[PDB]
C-alpha cells in the first residue's frame, strides 16, 4: 500500500532475496497486502521462495495473515509441496487448522495434490485429521477419491 | 551510333518524343503511396471467444487452429497470443514474393476444416482470416460535442450510414470501425430472476424462441391441385427489431396468471458488441475509421475521394456529430513530392547557371535543359513498366541520381565546346571528333554503374525490398542517361552549338566573363603546374592515401547504422501502464491526467489527444492506454523546440513524475516492420511439455544473465504479460448432483452472467445486429456477488451457487503464446553501443545454451532476416567488384590500368563519413545508396581522365606524364562544372528543416560531403593512380 | 431457405456486398435477392 510495500510485494514474489533485505533494512511493510489480501509472506509462499519466508517472519510478517477468501500462507505453501516453507511456517507459530471461507484445511490441500511428506508434517504439528470443509469431506475421504492409496494408509 | 543520329537530328527527336510521351502517361496513372510495400506477406487468424480466460483459448481454440496450419505453401512461420479478453491472434508470415492471396486463402481453407473442431460459441463468433498490414492511410474520428451521444451510439451511427460510402469510395482498400453497431443488450438481475425461480438458461431460451425466423411455405404452392387461381407465400415469424419488443419476450406466466416479462429481470437497451475500449476524442467520446490504401491506387486522390464523400454526408448528421482527422499521411506525402519536384526543377536551373557560367552561350545552356527532363520522364515509364509506385523511396532515387544525369548532359556538351576553341572545328565536325572521344568510355560507364547498383537489388527480405526500389530505379535513370547522350544530345550539339574560333577562350572579353575566363584559364595552369609538382613526389600521396582509407575504415566502424530517420509526422504516440490488475477507471485517469497536460503545457503545438482507454499493442486489459496525439500544421511549429522530437522529450519527462503508472511518447518509426537496428527479436521455447510456470524460470533465468552483461546487451525484457491474480471456483460435482442441479445450468448460468452469452441476431432499421445477454454491472463485480446468482434444481428448488462451489485466489497468465506452434515467449533487447546486432545475437545464443533442460529458442522478425538476408553484404560487394574491374579491362584493354579508376572509391566515402559524423547523423539506407552514387560518380570521372590520358599515349605516342597532365587539363573544366551544380543543388537538402526534413537531411549530407572530397581529391589522386599503375605495370 | 427477399436482403445480401470493397479490377458489382431466399451476387472485373 505504499511505495515500498508495493516494491516488498514485488521482491517477494520475484524471490529477489537481495532486494527484500534492504527493503527489510529500510522498514518496507511486512504486512503490505494487494487487492486480494495476499502479504509478502502470501507471495513467498506461494512461490516458493524459502529464504525471504524466512527473512519476513524475522521481520515481524504475520504468519497466519488471511487473504479476502480466508486462505493463510501455510494453505499455499501445503498445497503447492513446499516442504521446507511448511516446516518453517509452522515453526514460527502458523495455525496447523486454520479453515479458509470454504472450511478446507491445508491437510485437505497437501491430501488433495498427494504431498505425502507435508501430510505427515502437518500431522505432526497436530493437524485435525477429522475436519471437514463446507461439503463434509475429511482428508481421508479426498484420498479415497483420488485413489492415493498410500496417503489413505498414512490417514488410517 | 552518336554519328547514325548526328546526321540524323530528326529521329533523335522522335525517340526523345517517343520517350517523353510513354513518361507523361505514366506520370499520369502511377500509383503514390508514401511507402511501397517491404514486409514479408503475413496473413492473421483472429477469434473471440466472450468471457473467456487465455487459458481456456489456448487450449480449445488456438492448440485446435494451429494443428490444422499444415500443407500451407511457403510459411516462414507461425506465432500466436492466447489473453484473458477472450481473444486469439495466429500470425502466419510466408516467404517474401509469396502471393499474399494465395496465401491467405490457404489459411483460410485449412482453418475451414478445423471450424468443427471449435467451440460452438466460437464457431457462432467465426474466425476472421485477414492480410496483415499496419499502415492506414488515414483515421477518421467521429464525436459527439453537445453530449447527446455515447461513443456506442456515435459507433453504430458510423456503421449504419458512414461506413459502407467510405468502403465503395474510389482508392480505398479496406476500412475499419474503432467499435461496434450497437447490439441489444440484456443486463440480467440475479435478484429478479430468483424472486420468479428463474436463470439466465430460461432467459437465452425464450429470446432464442421470440426472436426467430421461421420458415413457413406457400399458398397454391407445387405440386397444386390443379384449377388453383392463386400462389403466395407464407410469412410467420420474423426476428424482432426493438428494445420494446425485446421487453415483452415472455419468460413464464404465474398461477394467478401474472404474466413474468423479460423487461421484469433485465435492463434492456442498444449497446456496444463489448466495453473493453474507452475512445475520447479531446475529452469527448468518439468513434471512428481505420481506413487503408487500396493496392495500386493513388494516396492523394483517395484522400480527397474520401473526403468528398464525408463532405456530402454532413448535411444529414445528428446535432453535434463532427468529422474529426487525428492522422492522415497525404500531407505529408504532398510535401515530399513538391519537395522533390522543387529539388529537379532547380537542378535544372543550377545547371543552366552552371553551364552559362563556364560557357557563356544559351545555345549550349539548352542542351541539359532538354536531355535531363527527357531522361527523367523516361525513367518514369520504365518504372510503370516495372510496377513501381512513385513513392518516398522511389523519389530519393532520383534526386540521388541527379548528380549522374546532369553530368551525362554536361560532359557531352563541354566537351564539344572544348574541342571547337581547341581546334576551330565546325559544330557538326567537333561533334563528331568528341563524340569520338568518349562514347566507348559512356558505354563503359553504363556497364560500371550496373554493377555498381544492381547487385543492391539482391538483398533478401525487407532491407532487400527497400534497396530494390533505389537499385532498379538508379538504374534506370542511369541508363536512359546513357542512352539519350549517345542519341539526342549529340545531334543537339551538331544542330544548335555555334562555332568556335581556333585558340578563342573568351579571355578578350569585356566585363565579368573576360575576367572568369582569364581567371579561369590561370587557374588550370596553377591545377596542371600543381599536379606535376604532385607527380614528382608519389610515394608521399601514396602515404597520404593510406591515411584517407585508415580514417575511412575508422570512421565507418564508428558510424551507427539504422534504417530510415525519425520524421515530425505530425503525430506521435503516449503509452500508458499501470501496474497489473489495475481497473479500467484507473487507467482512465491516467490518460485524463495526459490529455490535460498536451492540451494544457503544449497547447500551442497540439491539435488534438485521441485517447484509447484499453488498448494496448502487447497486451490489452482494463490497465493499458494510449494517447494518440495530433499536431497543430508544421508551419505553426516554428523551432526545434515545437517539433515532435522535442515535445516528446518534455512530455515523457513530465511524466516520470505519474505516481503507479509508467507513461511516456515516442516518434512513429517510417516503418514499424523494420523495428530497430541494433534491435533483435528472440523466441523462448518450451520444446519438451515443460508447462508455462517452468518456461517462465526459465525465462528469468535468462533475463538476469542478460543483465549481466550490459556491454554487449542492453533493455533485455519480456514483449508480453506476467502472471496474475486470478478466482479459481470448483464446482462439487457430487453436491450439484444430489441437489439435482445440473452442470449445463451451472456453467451457462456463472458464464452468461459474468462472462455474457452472444444469443442471436436481431434487426435494427434494417441492419443485422447481436443480441446480447449479461449480468447488469453490480451483480458480477466481487468474490461476495457470486452467492446471490441461483441456478433451478430439477424439483423446482433456487439453489445459491455457494452451496455447490468453493473458491480460492491463484495465479495465471493473462496472455499466453505460442511460436511456431510450441510454448513460448518473445523477448526483445538490442545490441550495446558500438556493439553490432550479431554480436548481441551470438551472446543470446551462448546464454541460451545454458538454460534448464527442455528449452530451446529460436529468432524471429528483423532476427529471423539477419540470421539469413544479412549473410549476403560481402558477397555481392565482391560480385560488384570483380564485374566493375572487368568492364573496365574491357574498357581499356588492359588488366592493371582499371586499378587506377578504382583506386578512387575511398575519396568520396571519406567525405561522407566526415559530413555525417559531424553532423550527428546514422549509416542509414539513404547514407548508403549516396556512397553509391557519390562513388559512381567519382568512377566515372576518373574513367574519363584515364581514357584521356591513355588514349594520348597509345594515338599520339606521348609519354606517360604528358599524356597525364593534358588528360586532366581537359577534364578540370567539366568535372568542376558538375561539383558546382549538383553540390549547389544538394544543399537545401542538408540545411532543410522541417517535413521530410529527416530523410532530405539524411540523402543531402553524405552527398554533399563525399562529392567535396571525391571532387578535391580525384583532381590530384587519379593521375597520382594511373601514373603508379602503369610505372608498376 | 423459408426466408422472403427483404429478410434475405437484410441478412444475407447486404452482409457480404458490404464485405465486397477494395477487390482488384472490380468494375461492378450487381445482386438480386428472391422470395425463394436465394441469393445471387455477381462480380464482374476489368478486361484481361
Ligand atoms: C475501438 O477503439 C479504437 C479507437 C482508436 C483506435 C483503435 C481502436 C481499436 O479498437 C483498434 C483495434 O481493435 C485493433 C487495432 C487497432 O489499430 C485499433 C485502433 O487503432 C489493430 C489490430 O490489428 C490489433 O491491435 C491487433 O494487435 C486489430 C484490433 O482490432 C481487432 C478488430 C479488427 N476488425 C480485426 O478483425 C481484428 C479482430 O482486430
Ligand atoms: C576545385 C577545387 C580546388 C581547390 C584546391 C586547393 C589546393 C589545396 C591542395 C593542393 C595540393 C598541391 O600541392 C603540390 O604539392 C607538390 C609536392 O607534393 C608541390 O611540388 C613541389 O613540392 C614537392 C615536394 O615538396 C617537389 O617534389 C616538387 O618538385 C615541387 O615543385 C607543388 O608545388 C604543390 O602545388
Ligand atoms: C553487368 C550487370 C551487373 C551484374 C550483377 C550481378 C548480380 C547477381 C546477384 C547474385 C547473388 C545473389 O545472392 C546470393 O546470396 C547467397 C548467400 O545468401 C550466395 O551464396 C553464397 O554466398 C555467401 C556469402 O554471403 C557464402 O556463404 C557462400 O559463397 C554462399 O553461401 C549466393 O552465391 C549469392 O548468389
Ligand atoms: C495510427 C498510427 C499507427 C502507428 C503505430 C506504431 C507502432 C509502434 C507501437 C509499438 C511499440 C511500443 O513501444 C515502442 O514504440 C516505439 C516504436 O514505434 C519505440 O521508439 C523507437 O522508434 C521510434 C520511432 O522511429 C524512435 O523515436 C525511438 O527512439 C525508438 O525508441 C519505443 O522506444 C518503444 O517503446
Ligand atoms: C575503338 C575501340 C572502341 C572501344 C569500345 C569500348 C567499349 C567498352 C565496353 C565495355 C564492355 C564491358
Ligand atoms: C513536346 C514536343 C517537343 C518537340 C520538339 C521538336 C523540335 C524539333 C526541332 C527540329
Ligand atoms: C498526381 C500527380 C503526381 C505527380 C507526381 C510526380
Amino acid at each position: 500500500g505504499s511505495d515500498l510495500g508495493k516494491k516488498l510485494l514485488e521482491a517477494a514474489r520475484a524471490g529477489r532475496d537481495d532486494e527484500v533485505r534492504i527493503l527489510m533494512a529500510n522498514g518496507a511493510d511486512v504486512n503490505a497486502a494487494d487487492v486480494v489480501g495476499w502479504t509478502p509472506l502470501h507471495l513467498a509462499a506461494y512461490w516458493g521462495h524459502l529464504e525471504i519466508v524466512e527473512v519476513l517472519l524475522k521481520n515481524g510478517a504475520d504468519v497466519n495473515a488471511y487473504d479476502t477468501l480466508g486462505s493463510t500462507p501455510l494453505h499455499l505453501a501445503a498445497h503447492f509441496g513446499h516442504l521446507e516453507i511448511v516446516e518453517v511456517l509452522l515453526k514460527n507459530g502458523a495455525d496447523v487448522n486454520a479453515k479458509d471461507d470454504n472450511g478446507i484445511t491445508p491437510l485437505h490441500l497437501a491430501a488433495n495434490r498427494g504431498h505425502l511428506e507435508i501430510v505427515e508434517v502437518l500431522l505432526k504439528y497436530g493437524a485435525d485429521v477429522n475436519a471437514q470443509d463446507k461439503f463434509g469431506k475429511t482428508a481421508f475421504d479426498i484420498s479415497i477419491n483420488n485413489g492415493n492409496e498410500d496417503l489413505a494408509e498414512i490417514l488410517q | 551510333m552518336p554519328n547514325f543520329f548526328i546526321d540524323r537530328p530528326i529521329f533523335a527527336w522522335v525517340i526523345a518524343i517517343i520517350i517523353m510521351l510513354a513518361g507523361g502517361l505514366a506520370i499520369l496513372k502511377l500509383p503514390v503511396a508514401q511507402y511501397p510495400t517491404i514486409a514479408p506477406p503475413a496473413v492473421t487468424i483472429s477469434a473471440s471467444y466472450p468471457g473467456a480466460d487465455a487459458k481456456t483459448v489456448q487450449d480449445t481454440v488456438t492448440q485446435v487452429i494451429e494443428q490444422n496450419m499444415n500443407g500451407i505453401d511457403n510459411l516462414m512461420y507461425m506465432s500466436s497470443n492466447s489473453d484473458s479478453t477472450g481473444t486469439v491472434q495466429i500470425t502466419l508470415t510466408f516467404e517474401s514474393g509469396t502471393d499474399a492471396d494465395i496465401a491467405q486463402v490457404q489459411v483460410q481453407n485449412k482453418l475451414q476444416l478445423a471450424m468443427p473442431l471449435l467451440p460452438q460459441e466460437v464457431q457462432q463468433q467465426g474466425v476472421s482470416v485477414e492480410k496483415s498490414s499496419s499502415s492506414f492511410l488515414m483515421v477518421v474520428g467521429v464525436i459527439n460535442t453537445d453530449g447527446t451521444m455515447t461513443q456506442e451510439d456515435i459507433s453504430d451511427y458510423v456503421a449504419a450510414n458512414m461506413k459502407d460510402a467510405i468502403s465503395r469510395t474510389s482508392g480505398v482498400g479496406d476500412v475499419q470501425l474503432f467499435g461496434s453497431q450497437y447490439a441489444m443488450r440484456i443486463w440480467m438481475n440475479p435478484n429478479e430472476l430468483n424472486k420468479f425461480q428463474l436463470t439466465p438458461v430460461d432467459v437465452i431460451t425464450a429470446i432464442k424462441a421470440q426472436n426467430a425466423q421461421v420458415a413457413a411455405g406457400q399458398l397454391g404452392g407445387t405440386p397444386p391441385v390443379k384449377g388453383q387461381q392463386l400462389n403466395a407465400s407464407i410469412i410467420a415469424q420474423t426476428r424482432l427489431t426493438s428494445t420494446e419488443e425485446f421487453g415483452k419476450i415472455l419468460l413464464k406466466v404465474n398461477q394467478d396468471g401474472s404474466r413474468v416479462l423479460l423487461r421484469d429481470v433485465a435492463k434492456i437497451e442498444l449497446g456496444g458488441e463489448n466495453y473493453d475500449i474507452i475512445a475520447e476524442f479531446n475529452g469527448q467520446p468518439a468513434s471512428g475509421l481505420g481506413i487503408k490504401l487500396a493496392t495500386g491506387a493513388n494516396a492523394l486522390d483517395t484522400a480527397a475521394a474520401i473526403r468528398a464523400e464525408l463532405a456530402k454526408m454532413e448535411p444529414f448528421f445528428p446535432s453535434g456529430l463532427k468529422i474529426v482527422y487525428p492522422y492522415d499521411t497525404t500531407p505529408f506525402v504532398k510535401i515530399s513530392i513538391h519537395e522533390v519536384v522543387k529539388t529537379l526543377v532547380e537542378a535544372i536551373i543550377l545547371v543552366f547557371l552552371v553551364m552559362y557560367l563556364f560557357l557563356q552561350n544559351f545555345r549550349a545552356t539548352l542542351i541539359p535543359t532538354i536531355a535531363v527532363p527527357v531522361v527523367l520522364l523516361g525513367t518514369f515509364a520504365v518504372l510503370a513498366a516495372f510496377g513501381f509506385s512513385i513513392n518516398t523511396l522511389t523519389m530519393f532515387g532520383m534526386v540521388l541520381a541527379i548528380g549522374l544525369l546532369v553530368d551525362d548532359a554536361i560532359v557531352v556538351v563541354e566537351n564539344v565546346e572544348r574541342v571547337m576553341a581547341e581546334e576551330g572545328l565546325p559544330p557538326k565536325e567537333a561533334t563528331r571528333k568528341s563524340m569520338g572521344q568518349i562514347q566507348g568510355a559512356l558505354v563503359g560507364i553504363a556497364m560500371v554503374l550496373s554493377a555498381v547498383f544492381v547487385p543492391m537489388a539482391f538483398f533478401g527480405g525487407s532491407t532487400g525490398a527497400i534497396y530494390r526500389q533505389f537499385s532498379i530505379t538508379i538504374v534506370s535513370a542511369m541508363a536512359l542517361s546513357v542512352l539519350v547522350a549517345l542519341i539526342l544530345t549529340p545531334a543537339l550539339c551538331a544542330t544548335m552549338l555555334k562555332p568556335i574560333a581556333k585558340g578563342d577562350h573568351g579571355e578578350g572579353k569585356k566585363g565579368f566573363f573576360g575576367w572568369f575566363n582569364r581567371m579561369f584559364e590561370k587557374s588550370t595552369h596553377h591545377y596542371t603546374d600543381s599536379v606535376g609538382g604532385i607527380l614528382r613526389s608519389t610515394g608521399r600521396y601514396l602515404v597520404l592515401y593510406l591515411i584517407i582509407v585508415v580514417g575511412m575504415a575508422y570512421l565507418f566502424v564508428r558510424l551507427p547504422s539504422s534504417f530510415l530517420p525519425d520524421e515530425d509526422q505530425g503525430v506521435f504516440m503516449t503509452m500508458v501502464q499501470l501496474p497489473a490488475g489495475a481497473t479500467q477507471e484507473r487507467t482512465q485517469k491516467v490518460l485524463n491526467e495526459v490529455t490535460h497536460y498536451y492540451l494544457t503545457k503544449e497547447k500551442n503545438n497540439v491539435e488534438s489527444v485521441f485517447a484509447v482507454n484499453g488498448f494496448g499493442f502487447a497486451g490489452r486489459g482494463q490497465n493499458t492506454g494510449i494517447a494518440f496525439v495530433s499536431l497543430k500544421d508544421w508551419a505553426d511549429r516554428p523551432g526545434e523546440e515545437n517539433k515532435v522530437e522535442a515535445i516528446t522529450m518534455r512530455a515523457t519527462r513530465a511524466f516520470s513524475q505519474i505516481k503507479d503508472a509508467m507513461v511516456f511518447a515516442f516518434n512513429l518509426p517510417a516503418i514499424v516492420e523494420l523495428g530497430t537496428a541494433t534491435g533483435f527479436d528472440f523466441e523462448l521455447i518450451d520444446q519438451a511439455g515443460l508447462g508455462h510456470e517452468k518456461l517462465t524460470q526459465a525465462r528469468n533465468q535468462l533475463l538476469a544473465e542478460a543483465a549481466k552483461h550490459p556491454d554487449m546487451l542492453t533493455s533485455v525484457r519480456p514483449n508480453g504479460l506476467e502472471d496474475t491474480p486470478q478466482f479459481k471456483i470448483d464446482i462439487d460435482q457430487e453436491k450439484a448432483q444430489a441437489l439435482g442441479v445440473s452442470i449445463n445450468d451451472i456453467n451457462t448460468t456463472l458464464g452468461a452472467a459474468w462472462g455474457g452469452s452472444y444469443v442471436n441476431d436481431f434487426i435494427d432499421r434494417g441492419r443485422v445486429k447481436k443480441v446480447y445477454v449479461m449480468s447488469e454491472a453490480k451483480y458480477r463485480m466481487l468474490p461476495d456477488d457470486i452467492g446471490d446468482w441461483y441456478v433451478r434444481a430439477a424439483d423446482g428448488q433456487m439453489v445459491p451457487f455457494s452451496a455447490f462451489s468453493s473458491s480460492r485466489w491463484e495465479y495465471g497468465s493473462p496472455r499466453l503464446e505460442r511460436y511456431n506452434g510450441l510454448p513460448s515467449m518473445e523477448i526483445l533487447g538490442q545490441a550495446a553501443p558500438g556493439k553490432s546486432t550479431g554480436e548481441a545475437m551470438e551472446l543470446m545464443e551462448q546464454l541460451a545454451s545454458k538454460l534448464p533442460t527442455g528449452v530451446g529458442y529460436d529468432w524471429t522478425g528483423m532476427s529471423y532476416q539477419e540470421r539469413l538476408s544479412g549473410n549476403q553484404a560481402p558477397s555481392l560487394y565482391a560480385i560488384s567488384l570483380i564485374v566493375v574491374f572487368l568492364c573496365l579491362a574491357a574498357l581499356y584493354e588492359s588488366w592493371s590500368i582499371p586499378f587506377s579508376v578504382m583506386l578512387v572509391v575511398p575519396l568520396g566515402v571519406i567525405g561522407a563519413l566526415l559530413a555525417a559524423t559531424f553532423r550527428g547523423l546514422t549509416n542509414d539506407v539513404y547514407f548508403q545508396v549516396g556512397l553509391l552514387t557519390t562513388i559512381g560518380l567519382s568512377a566515372k570521372n576518373a574513367i574519363l581522365i584515364v581514357e584521356f590520358a591513355k588514349d594520348l599515349m597509345d594515338k599520339e605516342g606521348k609519354g606517360l606524364i604528358e599524356a597525364t597532365l593534358d588528360a586532366v587539363r581537359m577534364r578540370l573544366r567539366p568535372i568542376l562544372m558538375t561539383s558546382l551544380a549538383f553540390i549547389l543543388g544538394v544543399m537545401p537538402l542538408v540545411i532543410s528543416t522541417g517535413a521530410g526534413s529527416g530523410a532530405q537531411n539524411a540523402v543531402g549530407t553524405g552527398v554533399m560531403g563525399g562529392m567535396v572530397t571525391a571532387t578535391v581529391l580525384a583532381i590530384f589522386f587519379v593521375p597520382v593512380f594511373f601514373v603508379v599503375v602503369r610505372r608498376r605495370f
